[PDB]
């Protein structure tokens, strides 16, 4: 189903991001979204964001030019920016530099989006 | 016919050379199918077996970790070695009828070394309470 | 027969790598890991960046002449726990040969004597013909 | 190459061939390397 | 129960803990057998012992392969004072041994050879130099040694 | 005649594969192996 | 004989990086024991279970591993009687090569033809497995094409 | 035969001569590459053995701190020396069916060594334990 | 990464010595320079520096030419002659002398330095 996974000689390797690629947004769901997971026990999530780790990139939100220069992402988005930082590790899963190369680059996004979040909390409360 | 046996003995070194890295580049292959969703693996392995995958470095050789495929002379007299002791503690009550049975079926003998070190560390704690327990009924009688 | 052409390379290509150099914080203890070309290496920490290129396993399968499948890197790699390059497929073996010689068989060596038992076990069966 | 069941003709003699045929060829038999094999096999197994 | 050993004991331990997992990884004695047919054809049994990937690794010596300079009329070949080993590599093989040295102009010079055997002459130069250095007499600070 | 192999990952796109596996089928000498003609007549 | 078992090369020899391993594991199973039983049922049977495991090693739980992934594919493809076949190929060619892949998720070995194996860039190399190029070409059947690419 | 394996036996005692050096120059080579940051070292040797190199004077040859690789038959009735003295101490019940065990994996005659003046030592101090707790209790009810 | 490192024949062979050789001055990098341990706890360096055995030599100050003549030191800063004296361990991180050339030299270089700062000190509490 091709969602960073690599589906080859008889087998179904991953990456470890879980590209949420069916159903539609949280308006457009009569579950008001994809669940992965009872923990909140509604974990919901739509047909445009990234997962990987238990860290959920929106898809929603946009890339500030301030943290696209800085922190080096690609991506319109930060779903977007997400699906170019694994493109490497998606065809070579099992290659130990790759998952290297992941845990690395999923921090920075992560990072990215709680910087770029912070930054809208404070703008809408001032 | 030992000495026609030398002759060619050179033959068979080398053909074990190729058994002993065909078995070992099938293990590594065995290693990478396991992180692939195949549920067959959770018949043919234990649990902890199950969960040496989770943790990182199992991308690299077995034999970066200490882990050899050996059939040598030191390996064959190491699991007769462990299974005359096994026995000889079958006998004088120091290893289970239970346990002997894990023994004839456990193909390692890192697993059945611990399996002879398991019940002689239980019986002598069991020992040891017991003579704990007719000493101090002993003594409360004489107290 | 109506079996079909399968042809499989395999084949090391030459992956771009990068060896950063960082500083441990608890202690100071230079440490060294090995990643991808795409890493962002992390400067404002003293980690500096050397790339080196490193072998890849490669594989591929032609069937027929019109199907292409499976053109990815290999996805087992035999890898080592401390080259980044020293890779292989699955194909093992050995050559039984001497002193990086081709290989004189056990075939080979008993050959000669076998075309000259054919040649005189001829002369045999045209004189127990006539 | 004795080992490998190569015969130099120039080895054993002053040439007066270079065709892979025994009218002007030799045969070489591989009588050496049984001798050697049982040393190895038998080193094999010390 | 460290306290019950000695220094030569931590040091035979690590000496053998080295050794038995290295004979059994590499199957040393095939190395060791297969250089045996070369005494008894040639009467020299050479072997090469290097580091390549961190590792210490033991390889035989082809000796039609190797040139022993200034060894003497000695019968052993570490007595020697220089040697060549000149052999054809694969190109995995000097990317496997040589990728942290090699620069990308020494990259691009293996790629757009022209692979007409497709494999690298590799010539490798042994050689004892002449170091100055100096032996220094000392006292020692608490006893006139 | 075989593509280059000293590339960045995204430069070895599906046609740079294509390209590997057309080599192929163009298609053998060994330094240690005798011929698939030497072989054959001995199995 | 065949007994070709993965060894400890060193079993005597435990280090701290084997000690946070074998922690790591031990602590897995704490978790897992804790979801999947129900309320103190079960609890003390995976605890009887889990105990034993404190005795062994982290090159214990690998050795382990690596010979029930062993035990279990010799006994299964009666790998004795592949390795009968390519030492009948040493002793006609003079060579005996084996691959080991993925099919359907299995490890699987085989042995191959050597006249329908193309080794390139080896060198002088005696091992198969320092080539940097190898060409496999055979004629499969249409069902072992569909068992083998069908995803 | 046995005057004949004469006439070949220079052969193999030269033979056994480089094995013994290029063994010597393999080991000096693998004491340079447990400084060289190979996390591979941490899975074949123990945590004592990790330690050595952090002392000053391990560039030197071991021959010149009293370590030979050594294959003769002094050697050779060492081992069988040391495991028959350890059956010997394994009925009577002077060493334990845990260490017995360590004997038969341990690949030194010096670790195999104390291994068994480990075991007798700490059995005969808690037999001479055992000797007085005896005693004392005598007194103690006689008192 | 070359810094005091040999990294040849596919391992990372060290003499000891720490070239603090990325970020920046203590004013240039956020972080006020590169931390190389909690012991103080921020034991914070910069570009220039250099560390032999938990003893960082400093590239701010200079060498007095009465600590240059004696002493025999090389560089203009202190620095810049910790990195002369390692110039020989450094492509033979394991012989045996060259540990007893640096242990010695850089012993030197560690009383040159005490030996300056000392004097400046006093030069400006005077």
């Amino acid at each position: 189903a091709f969602g960073g996974w690599l589906n080859t000689q008889g087998g179904d390797f991953t990456n470890g991001v879980t590209f949420i690629n069916e159903g539609g947004s949280h308006e457009e769901n009569p579950y008001q979204g994809i669940q992965i997971g009872v923990d909140g026990a509604p974990n919901l999530v739509e047909q445009g964001e990234v997962v990987y780790d238990d860290y959920v990139f929106s898809d929603r939100m946009e890339i500030p030019d301030d943290i696209r220069k800085e922190y080096k992402l690609r991506g319109k988005t930060f779903a977007k920016a997400a699906k170019s930082a694994q493109r490497e590790s998606e065809e070579r899963p099992n290659d130990p530099l790759s998952t290297k190369g992941l845990q690395a680059a999923m921090e920075r996004i992560a990072t990215a989006q709680e910087e770029a979040r912070q930054r809208k909390e404070a703008h809408r409360e001032g | 016919t030992l000495q026609s046996s030398h002759i060619t003995e050179w033959l068979f070194t080398i053909h074990d050379d190729v058994k002993k890295r065909a078995l070992e580049c099938f293990l590594e292959t065995a290693k990478v199918a396991l992180k692939g969703r195949n549920k067959k693996f959770q018949y043919i392995l234990s649990d902890t077996s199950t969960r040496v995958m989770e943790i990182d470095g199992d991308e690299f050789a077995e034999a970066d970790y200490g882990l050899v495929v050996d059939n040598s002379n030191g390996t064959q007299e190491l699991q007769q070695k462990l299974d005359t002791l096994a026995q000889a503690a079958l006998q004088t009550q120091t290893l289970s009828f239970s346990t002997i049975t894990k023994l004839y079926t456990s193909s390692s003998l890192a697993e059945k070394q611990r399996l002879i070190e398991k019940d002689e560390k239980q019986i002598r704690e069991r020992q040891a309470q017991a003579q704990k327990e007719q000493l101090e009924a002993q003594q409360q009688i004489a107290a | 027969a109506g079996n079909l052409r399968v042809l499989r390379l395999y084949w090391k290509s030459k992956r771009k790598i990068l060896k950063v150099k960082s500083y441990d914080p608890e202690t100071g203890e230079e440490e060294w890991n090995f990643y991808p070309e795409n890493y962002v290496v992390n400067k404002e920490a003293g980690e500096e960046v050397q790339s080196f290129w490193v072998n890849e396993a490669w594989e591929g399968t032609m069937i027929g002449n019109e199907i292409f499948v499976n053109m990815r890197p290999r996805l087992i790699q035999y890898n080592r726990l401390n080259n980044p390059s020293r890779c292989h497929f699955g194909i093992v073996g050995s050559i039984y040969n001497l002193n990086d010689s081709r290989p004189f068989s056990l075939v080979d060596m008993m050959k000669p004597y076998n075309y000259l038992y054919d040649a005189i076990h001829d002369r045999l069966n045209k004189a127990i013909a006539s | 190459d004795l080992l490998n069941g190569r015969l130099h003709m120039s080895d054993l003699e002053l040439v007066l061939i270079k065709a892979a045929y025994i009218p002007d060829r030799l045969q070489h038999y591989p009588i050496m390397n049984s001798k050697l094999n049982v040393l190895r096999g038998e080193e094999s197994k010390r | 129960d460290y306290y019950t050993y000695e220094w030569q004991d931590i040091r035979e331990v690590r000496a053998n803990e080295l050794l038995n997992h290295y004979i059994k990884e590499y199957d040393i004695p095939l190395i060791f057998n297969n250089g045996f047919m070369d005494a008894m054809t040639c009467g020299e049994e050479i072997y090469q012992c290097d580091i390549v990937g961190g590792e210490p690794v033991i390889e035989r010596v082809n000796p039609l392969k190797i040139r022993i300079f200034k060894s003497g009329y000695s019968n052993k070949v570490e007595d020697a004072d220089m040697i060549i080993l000149e052999d054809y590599w694969s190109p995995g093989r000097v990317i496997d041994t040589y990728y942290d040295v090699l620069s990308p102009k020494d990259i691009k010079y293996i790629e757009t050879m022209p692979d007409y055997a497709g494999n690298l002459r590799v010539l490798r130069l042994y050689w004892k130099s002449k170091r100055k250095i100096l032996k220094v007499k000392s006292y020692d600070p608490e006893t006139g040694e | 005649n075989f593509p280059r192999q000293m590339l960045p990952f995204s430069k070895k796109t599906k046609q740079w594969r294509k390209d590997c596996l057309l080599w192929a089928n163009q298609k053998n000498y060994s330094l240690v192996r005798k011929s698939v003609i030497h072989k054959k007549i001995n199995y | 004989v065949f007994d070709f078992k993965v060894v400890v090369t060193n079993p005597n020899a435990i280090s701290e990086i084997e000690d946070n391993k074998k922690n790591e594991l031990l602590q897995r199973l704490q978790e897992m024991i804790t979801d999947t039983s129900i309320s103190e049922d079960e609890y003390n049977i995976k605890l009887e279970k889990l105990n034993d495991y404190y005795t062994y090693e982290w090159q214990d739980i690998r050795e382990v591993r690596a010979n029930e992934l062993l035990n279990h594919y010799i006994k299964e493809y009666d790998i004795p009687l592949i390795f009968n076949n390519g030492f009948m190929d040493a002793m006609t060619c003079g060579e005996e090569i084996y691959q080991c892949d993925i099919v359907g998720g299995e490890p699987v070995i085989e042995r191959v033809n050597p006249l329908k194996i193309r080794i390139f860039k080896s060198g002088y190399s005696n091992k198969v497995e320092d080539a940097d190029m190898i060409i496999l070409e055979d004629y499969w059947s249409p069902g072992r094409v569909i068992d083998t690419y069908y995803d």
